């Protein structure tokens, strides 16, 4: 499941290297023999269709495809549809004895939650799902209800879904606020801080990312790197530099896996490099992060922009601040960069309601001014009422 | 002609204002009852809460109020003999010492070292591998006591009673609750 | 510290950054929108559940 | 419908007749003539006479006249029968301007200025300043008070800052008595 | 023309319809007001004390007196379900034998009392 | 089968009863809620055709029968009477396209419906029975013409009818005769959004609103909807937002969300361009285009930067969809805005720049135009910066307040009229439920 | 476009990043120029 | 027994005059009576007026917060009742059984 | 009215409010009609002498006419705790009651019988059994052949006397030996 949907994310994404399409699927293709992974990877190769996902044995087979390996069988249906039988008649009558001899309950439910991982494994969005229904139909233990964590979180990020299962995680985690306990809260809280970092989690869950490592990650739904590389990114773009530099100022988990996975070895690191306050090494950092970051991984191509340019923002907010003074020169110029170019995006940040940067472009110089009690008094108040509006007309459409 | 034709839609628009006044009159009278209803009730004897000794024939319940001692005194007419209970929380009428009205009853566990507590809560999961044993106890316990008749169906008399036996304290307490 | 900027604008020609302020207003409707968020929430459920 | 008749000038009438209400100086029933024409671009773009007053708005609206200004003296239709308002427009233009140097400018060479309303004579100018009542010393027109400030009207409203608050208490309180 | 002034002059009575209101309308809006008085008014002070044990239903619950009484009685208008308290001590009506208040103090019926060193005397170790 | 058909009509003249009883209350919404209804059984076949036989007979029941023109014929001077009219109602109701394709036979039948035994006696009596759009939805479609020559003279039905409006703008009495009024407005609104300038829309805005309460929030706000599109060219932005701010959810439509709330939505988008505020169409782009914002989008797409050339590249390309819809009279304005909008953004920061940086922005576009088009953008404030070329020294201001002052607190009057809002409201939602435990 | 992504403002722009590189790297090499 | 007897704002203001009436007429009094030093010892306290500053202005800044509640005070009137009322009635008016 | 009512509306005193709510009939005598809409308000209010001064004017006010549905406003008010009260609405049905009976309208059974009731009642004051043993005699003044009459459509005007009894009558708790005067509006079948 895990490596799948970040493979199939990794080549969906594929622009830099084949190997980014290549090196994926590659897995994908031993992968989809390992598992029968066909009729999520019938869409998962109409997924990426249509663009280099182009080249399949049952949907599409294109030139333009870079990618061949978004390639099928019918065999692998017969491989599938063997293996789905295959399991399916098992633990049919497996369940139908377990329905038989009324067998447990959770032991009923056992093969049902066997049942399930099949369609992880197929990559059937299904059967599982009713199974998961018809598991917890079954369940006397939230311990049950946990897989429809692990379910429903299998449902989800398989497809690196959205909602209904972090909705669901909402659901089966409001059940019991036992919360697995410690642990489950982490599951709730990672993939919380998965489904929220889509697109966002960003001051959000990624505190919550951040919070709990390393408790927990999942192999099948996620890896250890991953949470860490999350957590980091996100709650270092996002959080308290004081927090940060509290927390991602290093912690035995980044001390464990700091440069580990080589991979990060930027994203506070060399942020800890901007966090080092230079101007250019980090500002190269940024892309040397980014497509080593963001492009690479699921929600962290997807919100893009977002870190850019506000990390590329964040250089300019508390690094370098607006400035409050020197002549943007001295920023522009002394710093080695594009005056005008660095001034422009710089300047594009004066109207992003960001700034209280005051900037000359003729005399390249840059003010401030405090911030009033402005904040978020009124200015969100008209929402509301309207919010009621909504309301004092719905609640006028209540009548008769 | 049609002079005083529209003279109407004066006083046909003349309707709300009307019922306005006659939203207002709801709108006002009903809070002056009612703030006035309060009134009455004000002035009050008391009422007897009581614990039912019992009944009988008489359709006077036989009664222990709790700081009083027992009376056996007739009942309101709103209630049967028959819906009726020993130790019955009741409205009595005060100074008539008949039912005014019945009130929730409270009860009942005791103690003594005998005391209930009743379906107990753990899952047997929790202290889990020994679960050849939960399965010998629910073989012994859950199945007679989920579908008993399996085994009266074989036509035996399933264990009324049961034994376990080994290493002592898992909390091996739960054992017996969860299956409980 | 504040936290926290570092800081203002430094100066070649010269050599030297700026100043500001910290206390900038009340906490107020930030405390009073989450209300104004949170009431309507329910009572939409609420006239849900009136419909 | 009218097909049944149509002809040319009209298009030059009207454009002369819009020019005529650009010069007039009503914007809305200008434009919105513009809406109550009946083909719109398909009459206007073909028509440079049609086609002088919106581009000229375009230019004139905002207040950059620099094309258009040009533009009406050397207009065909400025050539042919339009000079009529293209004097007044002229000065129309510049009133203007002149509020926007006003606007954009305390104290403005009387070159500039002249060179802003297109004058060949400053003295020209000068007049206008001076009829505009500008404060001005040799060389340069001068703003010392580019406004109106004070003046009579608009007084007793706002600052309403209690009293229709205080009314707003006052009605709020209302809306709290009234609530009765 | 014609029926109206058979009619339409019916209506001048509909007119005063409402001027029979919004005049009797304040009526019980003060008729409210000295009455609102004194439904607050019937509290007063020499009462006996006691512990409230459960509301039977709003404006009814069983309290516990002091003398050992324990019985349905009546209560505030004031409290509810939110303001009235789970148990108290209660401030009781006598004959009309009803709860007149919660009572926030005190300590030390018997029982006998509380054993209080506010700030003890020792050190620890 | 025809009956079940007629069986609702049955109904109906049941609850037309209940209207022959008395308002109406109930028949006209339901009515309304028949006229939803109105859509099910339908057909004419033996609907129409019984009708005559169930009608049977009244003479303006044979007439209507000239637009049965049918084979029905079989069998079957009180109950006849406003039912028939009812039906009359029907007669149009009949016609949507609905058991019909031209209704310029019926916009003869129109009149001879509307003139003859109908627009007559009905003051208080017909309660918006007349659907005046139902009456001219049909000429609605012909107007599709082009065709007719107009037609005539030009095009004196359309003409007359606006007089026969006016001959209901005139039985408009204000005695309630009101509801279907502003349709005819909106008819005339849009007749000017035809061809005309509606600026007698504030001879309109003299007389009313529609109002005000018995009228469908729809025409209440597709009154607000054309009201909007006078201060379009009005050239008032937020009152005609505002309309659209009293127009959109707010009668409550989704079936005509779809086609006609665009409409609606694109002149919204529209207000915020004419304000320069572009709010996120990132719902806009949702349920919009396909047919309607993205244009207004690759406005905003322009409107967000204001490339005068790429902008008017939008137009370029969308001029005809602004045609189509009539918005290319705007954004023509919005051009240099939005080139306004930057130059607030292009460092007024600074609390100036020298003339030539900011002349630079225009010396990445235009010279000493720069004087005017600074002015032009001093002009009407949209910045608050100052200048003098005798300097050469583009000066722009603070923008800076401790706001201290009442501007808050007129957003609160703002709430504060909402202090009321339903709070009020709620008191006149007070009345139904009680006041009709009463009966 | 999908359902929901973080929104507004609004969508930005476009070619930055890289943009950004490729003049970080003439931005440096502006710098190695100088 | 006062209680017996009778049966917010305003009349703060309402001695607005009442001083200020004999005040003035006062030294007029005084003025014309004997046509003392008090009198000027009440004066050098009047320019204790025109006074107002921009600190004066900061009081709407407390006054914004001041309304916040404004919608809040009655949201909760803009939520409840007629909602449940109506509920109320449809359970009444839909009770109407038999 | 206006005034009278808020006057009514507008008094400490009760009995002055009474009394004000019972003068009302009077210039409400030449509509009986809205009385009971009328007084359906002050049929509904906390205090008794509203209540009370309820009873006689739309009680005079129909009492030479019918409207059961008047009538039948005040039989709760015949329940109103205060036997003054019912004692009042006692009287005022019969002073309608009379001639008005069996089947015609049934109710005079239980309203008789109520006073009779009452009559019985040993619980029910001599409040309660004055006006219902009166409001009895009421019904059976004149050997209960006999009506009350008061702008009469017979002769479509007013006559005093008729009026005289009722205001008379109307302070009578307060001073008894008077209602005799009543005997003026008695009137011949």
């Amino acid at each position: 499941n895990y490596e799948v949907s970040e493979k199939a994310f990794l080549l969906t994404q594929s622009k830099v290297s084949i190997e980014q399409r290549k090196e994926a699927a590659e897995f994908v293709l031993a992968k989809i023999k390992e598992e029968e992974m066909a009729p999520y990877y019938k869409y998962l190769c109409e997924e990426y269709l249509v663009n280099n996902g182009q080249s399949d044995l049952e949907h599409d087979e294109k030139s333009d495809s870079l990618n061949e390996w978004i390639k099928f069988d019918q065999e692998l249906y017969n491989e599938l549809c063997k293996k789905n039988e295959s399991k399916i008649k098992e633990l049919n009558e497996k369940i139908q004895k377990l329905e038989e001899d009324d067998e447990g309950e959770l032991e009923q439910a056992q093969a049902w939650i066997n049942l399930g991982e099949y369609y992880a494994q197929i990559g059937d969005k299904d059967n599982a799902e009713k199974t998961l229904g018809k598991s917890l139909s079954k369940a006397i233990s939230t311990g049950a209800k946990i897989d429809v964590m692990l379910t429903i979180a299998r449902l989800g990020f398989f497809y690196n879904d959205q909602l209904y299962v972090k909705e669901k995680l909402e659901a089966v985690n409001s059940m019991i606020e036992k919360g697995g306990d410690w642990e489950r809260r982490n599951r709730y809280k990672t993939y919380y801080g998965i489904h929220c970092l889509a697109v966002r989690n960003f001051k959000e869950a990624a505190k919550l990312l951040v919070d709990s490592l390393a408790t927990f990650t999942s192999i099948e739904l996620t890896s250890y790197e991953s949470i860490a590389t999350y957590a980091s990114v996100t709650g270092l773009f996002t959080l308290e530099r004081t927090d940060l530099k509290s927390k991602v100022i290093d912690s035995p988990e980044l001390l464990s896996l700091i440069s580990t996975t080589a991979a990060l070895q930027s994203i506070s690191s060399l942020t800890i490099s901007l966090y080092a306050s230079d101007y250019a090494s980090y500002f190269p950092y940024l892309l040397e992060t980014y497509a080593n970051v963001l492009i690479p991984c699921k929600y962290l191509n997807r919100h893009a922009d977002f870190f850019v340019r506000e990390m590329r923002r964040k250089v300019y907010a508390q690094l370098l601040e607006s400035y409050k003074t020197l002549s943007l020169k001295s920023m522009a110029s002394a710093f080695g960069v594009s005056v005008a170019f660095l001034d422009n995006d710089l300047g594009k940040f004066i109207p992003n309601k960001q700034l209280n940067c005051v900037i000359d472009r003729v005399n390249g110089i840059v003010e401030t001014n405090r911030p009033d009690n402005k904040n978020a008094q009124y200015h969100l108040l008209v929402k509301q009422g309207d919010g009621l509006l909504t309301k004092l007309q719905k609640y006028g459409a209540a009548v008769r | 002609e049609q002079k005083i034709q529209e003279t109407e839609l004066k006083i046909r628009s003349k309707t709300e204002n009307v019922r306005r006044l006659e939203a207002q009159r709801n709108a006002l009278n009903d809070k002056v009852r009612f703030i006035k209803d309060e009134l009455r009730l004000l002035q009050e004897p008391g009422s007897y809460v009581g614990e039912v000794i019992k009944i009988v024939s008489d359709k006077k319940v036989l009664v222990k109020v709790q700081p009083e001692g027992k009376y056996i005194v007739d009942v309101a007419k709103d209630i049967n003999v028959k819906d009726l209970k020993a130790s019955q929380r009741v409205c009595l009428r005060s100074d008539s010492y008949m039912l005014h009205k019945v009130l929730e009853n409270k009860a009942d566990p005791l103690v003594s070292l005998m005391m209930v507590e009743k379906v107990p809560d753990s899952t047997y999961d929790m202290v889990g591998g020994l679960t050849k044993q939960i399965k010998e106890i629910k073989e012994v316990i859950e199945l007679p006591v989920k579908h008993p008749e399996l085994f009266e169906s074989l036509g035996i008399a399933q264990p009324k009673g049961v034994i376990l036996y080994g290493p002592p304290g898992t909390g091996k307490t739960l054992l017996a609750r969860a299956v409980a | 510290i504040l936290d926290k900027i570092f800081y203002g604008v430094l100066d070649q020609g010269n050599g030297w950054l700026y100043v500001y302020e910290t206390p900038n207003q009340d906490a107020t409707y930030d405390s009073a929108l989450e209300l104004v968020g949170q009431l309507n929430k329910v009572v939409d459920q609420l006239f849900e559940k009136a419909s | 419908n009218h097909k049944l008749s149509e002809s040319d000038k009209k298009s030059k009438l009207i454009s002369l007749y819009l020019l005529n209400l650009l010069s007039q100086n009503n914007t809305t029933k200008f434009h919105s003539e513009l809406q109550y024409l009946d083909k719109h671009i398909k009459n206007l773009e073909d028509d440079s006479l049609l086609s002088y007053p919106i581009k000229l708005d375009r230019w004139l609206m905002e207040g950059s006249y620099q094309k258009a200004w040009d533009l009406l003296q050397s207009g065909s239709q400025n050539i042919s029968e339009f000079d009529s308002f293209t004097d007044i427009l002229k000065s129309a233009i510049r009133d203007e301007i002149a509020k926007n140097t006003e606007l954009s400018y305390d104290f403005l060479p009387l070159s500039n200025i002249k060179a802003l309303l297109f004058f060949n004579n400053e003295k020209e100018t000068e007049k206008f300043a001076l009829e505009r009542n500008w404060p001005i010393v040799n060389s340069k027109v001068y703003f010392n008070n580019q406004s109106k400030e004070k003046a009579d009207y608009e007084d007793e409203m706002m600052h309403e800052e209690d009293q229709k608050t205080n009314i707003i208490e006052k009605a709020m309180d209302y809306a709290i008595s009234i609530e009765n | 023309y014609f029926k109206l002034k058979k009619l339409e002059k019916e209506y001048e009575l509909l007119t005063l319809q409402e001027d029979y209101i919004k005049d009797e309308q304040r009526h019980l809006k003060r008729e409210l007001k000295r009455a609102q008085e004194e439904v607050k008014r019937i509290q007063s002070v020499p009462l006996v004390i006691g512990q409230f044990l459960e509301p039977i239903d709003q404006n009814t619950g069983i309290v516990s007196s002091t003398t050992g009484m324990s019985y349905v009685v009546r209560i505030l208008s004031t409290l509810d379900r939110e303001l009235l308290k789970p148990s108290m001590s209660v401030a009781l009506h006598r004959h009309s034998n009803a709860l007149v208040d919660i009572l926030p103090p005190d300590s030390d019926s018997s029982i006998s009392v509380m054993g209080e060193n506010e700030k003890p005397d020792v050190t620890y170790a | 089968m025809a009956s079940t058909a007629v069986m609702m009509d049955v109904d109906s003249s049941g609850v037309n009863d209940l209207h022959h009883s008395e308002k109406k209350y109930a028949e006209e919404d339901q009515v309304q809620e028949l006229l939803k209804v109105l859509n099910e059984i339908s057909k004419t076949t033996l609907t129409l055709d019984p009708r005559y036989i169930w009608r049977s007979l009244k003479d303006l029941s044979s007439l209507r029968n000239q637009e049965l023109l049918n084979a029905e014929t079989l069998c079957f001077k009180t109950i006849e009477v406003t039912a028939e009219i009812n039906c009359f109602m029907h007669l149009l109701v009949q016609l949507f396209l609905w058991d019909s394709k031209e209704l310029e036979q019926l916009v003869e039948f129109n009149r001879k419906v509307v003139i003859p035994n109908l627009l007559c006696y009905y003051n208080l009596r017909s309660l918006n029975l007349i659907n005046a759009k139902l009456w001219f939805y049909i000429y609605l479609s012909h107007e599709t013409l082009a065709r007719s020559s107009e037609e005539i003279n030009s095009d004196n039905q359309n003409i007359i009818l606006r007089s026969t409006m006016m001959k209901f703008l005139k039985i408009a009495s204000l005695k309630h005769d009101n509801e279907t009024k502003a349709m005819l407005i909106n008819l005339i609104l849009r007749d000017f959004l035809n061809n005309g300038e509606v600026d007698s829309a504030s001879d309109f805005i003299s007389k009313l609103e529609y109002p005000h309460t018995d009228v469908s929030s729809s025409l209440e706000a597709r009154y607000f909807f054309y009201l909007s599109k006078i201060n379009a060219i009005q050239l008032d932005y937020s009152t005609a937002n505002e309309y659209i701010i009293a127009a959109i959810r707010k009668a409550p439509h989704n079936s005509k969300s779809l086609g006609f709330l665009q409409q609606s939505n694109k002149l919204h988008c529209c207000i915020q361009l004419l304000m320069g505020d572009i709010p996120e169409l990132s719902f806009f782009h949702q349920s919009n285009m396909q047919k309607s914002l993205l244009p207004y989008y690759h406005l905003t797409k322009a409107v967000k930067l204001g490339d005068l050339k790429k902008f008017t590249s939008t137009i370029t390309k969308y001029k005809q969809l602004l045609l189509k819809d009539d918005t290319y009279q705007l954004c023509v304005r919005l051009r240099s805005n939005v080139i306004k909008t930057g130059i607030r953004i292009i460092s007024l920061t600074y609390k100036k720049i020298s003339l030539r940086d900011i002349c630079l922005k225009l010396n990445l576009d235009s010279e000493q135009t720069v004087e005017y088009m600074v002015s032009r953008a001093i002009r009407d404030g949209v910045i608050e910066a100052k200048i003098n070329h005798e300097d050469g020294f583009i000066e722009t201001t603070e923008l800076l307040n401790i706001y201290d002052s009442e501007d808050p607190q007129q957003v609160f009057d703002e709430r504060i009229k909402f202090a009321n809002q339903l709070h009020d409201e709620y008191l006149v939602s007070m009345r139904y439920p009680e006041d009709k435990k009463t009966q | 476009q999908t359902n929901i992504w973080e929104e507004n403002w609004d969508d930005v722009e476009v070619d930055d990043d890289f943009t950004n590189e490729l003049k970080a790297e003439l931005d440096r090499y502006k710098r190695e120029n100088q | 027994g006062v209680e017996h007897l009778l049966r917010i704002r305003l009349t703060n203001q309402l001695k607005s005059l009442k001083g200020l009436q004999s005040k003035l007429k006062d030294v007029v009094e005084y003025l014309d009576k004997v046509i003392h030093t008090i009198l000027g010892k009440l004066q050098d306290v009047f320019n204790l007026n025109n006074l107002q500053k921009a600190l004066t202005v900061k009081t709407n800044d407390e006054l914004m917060v001041i309304y916040i509640s404004n919608l809040v005070r009655s949201i909760i009137a803009f939520d409840d009742l007629i909602e449940n009322k109506i509920q109320n009635k449809k359970i009444q008016e839909q009770r109407v059984k038999d | 009215v206006k005034r009278l009512l808020h006057v009514a509306v507008s008094d400490s005193n009760d009995d002055v409010r009474r009394a004000a709510v019972i003068a009302l009939g009077f210039v409400l005598l030449r509509d009986y009609t809205t009385v009971p809409r009328i007084v359906q308000l002050l049929s509904k209010s906390h205090n008794a002498h509203v209540r009370c001064g309820t009873a006689f004017a739309l009680g005079i006010a129909c009492a030479g006419k019918g409207l059961q549905s008047a009538i039948d406003v005040l039989d709760p008010l015949t329940k109103d705790p205060v036997d003054f009260v019912r004692q009042a609405a006692m009287i005022a049905l019969s002073m309608i009651l009379i001639q008005q009976t069996e089947k015609l309208n049934p109710q005079v059974a239980d309203i008789n019988k109520n006073f009779l009731s009452v009559i019985t009642n040993k619980h029910q004051e001599g409040l309660a059994k004055f006006g219902a043993c009166v409001a009895q005699g009421i019904m059976n003044a004149g050997g209960r052949n006999v009506t009350i009459q008061l702008e009469n459509a017979d002769t479509g005007t007013l006559d005093t006397k008729s009026v005289v009894g009722l205001v008379m009558f109307s302070q009578f708790w307060y001073w008894f030996p008077l209602a005799h005067f009543l005997s003026l509006s008695f009137t011949p079948t």
